[PDB]
């Protein structure tokens, strides 16, 4: 365990856990390599060994089956009092928040890009029988050269149903209104809110909510330019009834999301 | 204005 693994230093720290960069020294690939307190994991599950694991285990091996725009599980181990997850690494790379940060309001081709691709992914979780719950910039990386889209943290997921959750702990500045008002949401129309706020984020630079007043008002005001096709999808995908809100067929049949720019030409065009 | 990162899990 700790001899198939060179161990780098932390990329950071918080509600998931201690992270580290690594390298597999098998073959030099770099890793991400997360370390999770067994005592702190709320929702547990099993696979088919019967092996009890992290609930965040068990969505991580759903959707790490062939290629996506979600970062795969490696490997995993069960130490004493932890688990000990082996994730991709891209090099070079920046989480989506530090990015928006640097560079202020995304030009609406970037952000374009980039929800497209953050879309995509989530669609591979639902079909793979996983709801994420806490999509945000924070857990979007950038591979910089290849421009692609990764997203990370499972922590707060859990298997995809069709019937009401009533528990969440997720980020609440990305939270439904439903959630805020009855404590109840559905999985797909809680995801379309929280791509609502991540696109705002986008195009607008930060967030649109901090309070939960503003979450259940339910008034979008726009603090940068943006088109009135994109205020559109926003608009639409925060709507405050949820079966008012867009499917992920109708945010990405919508106007404004037509003519993506592919992940090469965003790195070139954006990136380099 | 002061733009900040959110804690979940
Ligand atoms: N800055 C960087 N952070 C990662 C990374 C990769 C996978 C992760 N899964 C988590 O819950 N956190 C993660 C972080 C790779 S480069």
């Amino acid at each position: 365990l700790e001899s198939q693994y060179q161990v780098g230093p932390l990329l950071g720290s918080g509600g998931f856990g201690s992270v580290y960069s690594g390298i597999r020294v098998s073959d030099n690939l770099p890793v991400a390599i997360k370390h999770v307190e067994k005592d702190r994991i709320s929702d547990w599950g099993e696979l088919p060994n019967g092996t009890r694991v992290p609930m965040e285990v068990v969505l991580l091996k759903k959707v790490s089956s062939g290629f996506s725009g979600v970062i795969r599980l490696l490997d995993w181990f069960e130490r004493p009092d932890s688990f000990v997850l082996i994730l991709e690494r891209p090099e070079p790379v920046q989480d989506l928040f530090d990015f928006i940060t640097e560079r202020g309001a995304l030009q609406e081709e970037l952000a374009r890009s980039f929800f497209w691709q953050v879309l995509e992914a989530v669609r591979h979780c639902h079909n793979c029988g996983v709801l994420h719950r806490d999509i945000k910039d924070e857990n979007i990386l950038i591979d910089l050269n290849r421009g692609e889209l990764k997203l990370i943290d499972f922590g707060s997921g859990a298997l995809l149903k069709d019937t009401v959750y009533t528990d969440f702990d997720g980020t609440r500045v990305y939270s439904p209104p439903e959630w805020i008002r009855y404590h109840r949401y559905h999985g797909r129309s809680a995801a379309v809110w929280s791509l609502g706020i991540l696109l705002y984020d986008m195009v607008c630079g930060d967030i649109p909510f901090e309070h939960d007043e503003e979450i259940i008002g339910g008034q979008v005001f726009f603090r940068q330019r943006v088109s009135s096709e994109c205020q559109h999808l926003i608009r639409w995908c925060l709507a405050l009834r949820p079966s008012d809100r867009p499917t992920f067929e109708e945010i990405q049949n919508h106007p404004w999301m037509q003519d993506v720019l592919l992940p090469q030409e965003t790195a070139e065009i954006h990136l380099h | 204005r002061k733009r900040r990162r959110h804690p979940s899990g």
